[PDB]
């Protein structure tokens, strides 16, 4: 129940974190791997996956963008909104606020709908 | 509230950064293709990762910015969404506030691309004024008033921050005839037609002449007004000279690409 | 504005001889001649004076100085204040020199007041603060000069009587 | 920070490469999975044939062509194949008094030279009083113009110095 801001501080860290293991597991694979198929056994111990990391990564990555997509429209639809009313929540009444809301889209709906309408006239 | 941009900055940081560790590890798929001199692919290998690099930092240099994220939960809108849900079957409102915005963006931009207009040529009110000096008095840092002293003539005033003062007459519409008058003014009891100056404001009373003389449109002459007040509100600083140093001579200004510079340069 | 006067003390070939070479590269600038406007302004006890030109001798000081008084005006009534300063011992001299007018301009040279002193050079503005400019130009006509301390942190609004203080702690000064 | 990988791929100096393939394809291809990533067909035998083997040097095309109408060259018997590529014929048909075409054999087009030939001068100048003013003048102007180029500049600067020395 934390804000997006939050999440994504506590999530950038970790998202270094994970490119570096990556990086790290990644290089560790190769070297085993060209030691293993190019010169003499070497690396006889158990490696990691490096797909097990990489995907993590890819959905830390994710979830990341996600919670900044999130924040980035929340603010977008409260601010072209908050410019159009005033506040009243628990300086206006909810009825007429829904009124208002309601005329507002009808008007608009009206305006499109006239706009379109002439334009397909005219051709 | 500007954070919407540095939302956006640091969306597309990440898909950069998404999109260099795709190609990375993509191109570390494929080895030395053809070189027959030297393998070139380590220039690649380490441009991609110094790549790689600069996204991660640009990402934690937009980490800095996006202080908080307010209360204020999305500000009025929940109204049937949030609220009774006999109100919300709502759509229909975000899509008109977004449908809204498109329409206002796609105008502006239609009229400031059709502005050079394919107008052949053109062939086949005392009470607005004073709305229009008061709408372009709204403006900070730039109080003026009109004394109307002689007949329908709108013998204004304006004065910014210093005592540079500038009587512009106008005749009800495409006002003309201005002249500048620093540091003391309006002798007897009106304006004047002095002009003097330190050799300094004739060269301005001149540029405004040239001015008054340049937007001369067809219509609109309160678009007209705005557009000669902010281009006006330009002289608040004159400290600044490009092409020349500061003091090439006594004066210094001619701002109607709005970047003042010594005079005689242009 | 009100660009405050310098003490430059140049030595090598003299003070009259230095005054000439200023008076020569100001005139190899463009400037042309407009009268010799003579600078005066004696101390007195913390009293003053001031003839700076004006026919108004507007002694400035302290508290800013009121500088409004007639030419004659706080000259009888100093005349008149007999017995009520009696530090007319130490006595005041003042400079004098040309003015020209290079354009929106003004540089004045301030002599030796009583013999001992120093070149003053001194300059103004066309409307006012306004530093680069001032800077730009002043740099073109010398070297190290450009003290300052003008009236900072006051908006006042281009104080005229900005140059009778500078004046003031100048001669103070020397 | 993390050059890991870096220093690998750098000590990786063998020539057989596959081990890149078996450690990063399968991951790759489970993540992503396109089974055509670049479905476009691609059979190309690019080069048919590309010669005029007509052409002179295009340079000298170039300036034939930017040539005004008053102005026109040819070739005389050609000793310009590919090499020299240059003795033209190049009569000053203007407004003003005619006079005799010079040859102007430049250099290779790519032009790191001038062209001046000068070959009738013996005979067409000595003849007249008129052509040997007009001889005198244009070799001192031909001696100031810093690396000429063969048609436009050159005879720009003959026909000047005919028009000039003229008087």
């Amino acid at each position: 129940d934390f804000d997006p801001v939050q999440r994504y501080k506590m999530l950038i860290p970790q998202l270094k974190e994970s490119l570096q293991t990556l990086m790290k597991v990644a290089a560790q694979n190769l070297i085993q791997n060209t030691n293993i198929d190019n010169g003499q056994k070497s690396s006889d111990a158990p490696l990691q996956r490096f797909d097990k990391c990489l995907e993590e990564f890819y959905a830390l990555c994710d979830q990341l963008e996600l919670c900044l997509r999130l924040a980035h429209e929340c603010l977008s639809q409260s601010c072209d909104s908050a410019k159009h009313s005033p506040t009243l929540v628990p300086s206006l009444p909810y009825p007429q606020y829904l009124a208002v809301i309601k005329a507002q889209i009808t008007c608009a709906k009206d305006i499109h709908t006239a706009l379109l309408d002439c334009a397909n006239k005219v051709t | 509230g500007v954070n919407l941009e540095a939302f956006s900055q640091a969306i597309s940081a990440i898909q950069a950064l998404r999109s260099s560790v795709s190609r990375v590890f993509d191109c570390l798929k494929d080895g030395m293709r053809n070189k027959e001199t030297l393998e070139g692919r380590e220039k690649a290998f380490i441009a991609n990762f110094q790549d790689n690099l600069h996204s991660v930092n640009r990402d934690l240099n937009e980490l800095e910015r996006l202080s908080n994220l307010v209360g204020k939960p999305s500000e009025n809108h929940p109204l049937h969404n949030s609220g009774l849900l006999s109100l919300d079957p709502y759509s229909q409102l975000l899509q008109a506030y977004k449908w809204s915005n498109k329409l206002q963006y796609h105008a502006g931009l239609a009229s400031g691309l059709l502005n050079q207009q394919s107008l052949k040529r053109s062939a086949n009110p005392q009470y607005v004024d004073d709305v229009i000096s008061r709408i372009d008095r709204m403006f900070p840092e730039m109080s003026i008033h009109l004394s109307r002293p002689n007949g329908t003539s709108a013998m204004l005033l304006v004065t910014l921050g210093k005592v540079l003062k500038v009587i512009v007459v106008m005749r009800s519409l495409f006002i003309d005839r201005t002249i500048v008058k620093g540091y003391n003014t309006e002798d007897g009891k009106l304006d004047i037609w002095s002009k003097s100056s330190y050799q300094v404001f004739q060269k301005v009373t001149d540029h405004a002449t040239t001015a008054l003389l340049h937007y001369q449109l067809p219509q609109m002459p309160d678009v007209v007004v705005r557009s000669f007040m902010t281009w006006l509100r330009s002289y608040i600083k004159l400290f600044q000279a490009p092409c020349q140093r500061c003091g090439k001579f006594l004066q210094d200004g001619l701002p109607p690409t709005w970047r003042d510079f010594r005079t005689l340069e242009a | 504005v009100t660009c405050v006067s310098q003490m430059p003390v140049a030595e090598g070939k003299s003070l009259q001889q230095t005054v000439e070479l200023l008076t020569k590269k100001l005139e190899m600038l463009g400037a042309e001649k407009q009268g010799t406007f003579c600078v005066d302004c004696e101390t007195y006890h913390g009293k003053l004076m001031y003839v700076m030109h004006y026919p108004l001798s507007c002694f400035a000081l302290f508290e800013n100085g009121p500088c409004l008084i007639a030419d004659t005006n706080f000259d009888v009534l100093m005349v008149k204040l007999k017995g009520f300063f009696q530090s007319a011992k130490a006595s005041k001299i003042e400079t004098r020199g040309t003015r020209y007018q290079y354009c929106d301009f003004l540089v004045k040279v301030g002599t030796v007041t009583m013999g001992p002193s120093a070149r003053g050079i001194s300059v103004e503005v066309e409307y006012g603060d306004c530093w680069s400019l001032l800077l730009e130009f002043l740099q073109s006509f010398l070297g190290s000069h450009a003290p300052g301390a003008p009236t900072v942190f006051g908006n006042a609004v281009y104080g005229p009587a900005d140059t009778m203080i500078q004046y003031m702690e100048l001669f103070n000064k020397i | 920070q993390p050059l890991l990988d870096a220093v690998l791929a750098n000590i990786r100096s063998p020539v057989f490469n596959h081990s890149l393939y078996r450690t990063f394809v399968p991951a790759m291809m489970a993540i992503h999975g396109p089974p055509i990533v670049s479905p476009v067909v691609c059979s190309r035998k690019r080069r048919f044939e590309e010669d005029e083997r007509q052409s002179i040097p295009n340079v000298l095309q170039g300036e034939v062509a930017r040539l005004d109408p008053k102005f026109l060259v040819n070739l005389d018997p050609s000793h310009c194949s590919n090499n020299g590529t240059v003795h033209l014929i190049c009569k000053l048909d203007d407004k003003d008094l005619p006079s005799v075409p010079p040859l102007e054999l430049s250099v290779p087009a790519d032009y790191p030279a001038q062209s001046p030939m000068w070959i009738d001068r013996q005979w067409q100048y000595d003849a007249n009083p008129f052509l040997q003013s007009v001889h005198r003048c244009m070799t001192s102007r031909l001696l100031q113009l810093p690396d000429k180029h063969s048609v436009t500049a050159l005879l720009n600067t003959w026909a000047q110095s005919i028009h000039q020395a003229c008087l």
